[PDB]
């Protein structure tokens, strides 16, 4: 569908985490969920555990 | 005569030698339909629900050819010729615009 194709990454203007003010125990726990699993893949597969979904 | 008749009669007669020259020329028509894809080249989605690849006019640069573009192609062997504005829904929100 055209409207799947407008809905990919035309690029999010750059926050950085620092322009996110206070909330450091949610960001970590967020890239603990979803950045690493992509990134550090090799960790989890040793491990054992499946990666989170969601 | 009061018969097909729907102005002034007196700037419809020059009209009507300027309307010679436009039914002859293919400015029209051109069966309008919509991009779905843009392949690099063109997957062109017609109204009566028939798709086609298509190629380029040469009225046009590829550069303004976009994504769900409404675009009108050749009543014949069909290739995309101008690029529309898009919306089909202004018919509400249209009458709007104080
Ligand atoms: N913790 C924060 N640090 C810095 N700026 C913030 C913070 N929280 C909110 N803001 C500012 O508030 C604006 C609006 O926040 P946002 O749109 O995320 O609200 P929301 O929580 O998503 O609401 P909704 O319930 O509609 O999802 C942001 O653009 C941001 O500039």
């Amino acid at each position: 569908d055209s409207r799947v194709k407008a809905m990919e990454v035309d690029e999010k203007p750059t926050e950085t985490y620092s322009d996110v003010g206070g909330l450091d125990k949610q960001i970590e726990e967020l890239v603990e969920a979803i950045v690493l699993p992509m990134k550090r893949a090799d960790k989890f597969k040793d491990m054992g555990i499946r990666a989170p979904k969601g | 005569g009061v018969k097909e008749s729907d102005t002034g009669l007196a700037p419809s007669h020059l009209w009507d030698i300027m309307g010679d020259r436009q039914r002859l020329g293919e400015e029209h028509p051109l069966q309008v339909a919509r991009c779905t894809k843009i392949i690099k080249k063109y997957v062109i989605n017609l109204k009566q629900i028939a798709k086609f690849v298509v190629g380029l006019g040469e009225r046009v640069s590829p550069t303004d050819i976009e994504e769900g573009m409404r675009v009108g192609v050749d009543r014949s062997k069909y290739n995309i010729e101008l690029p529309l504005p898009p919306r089909i829904d202004p018919s509400v929100t249209m009458m709007t615009v104080e």
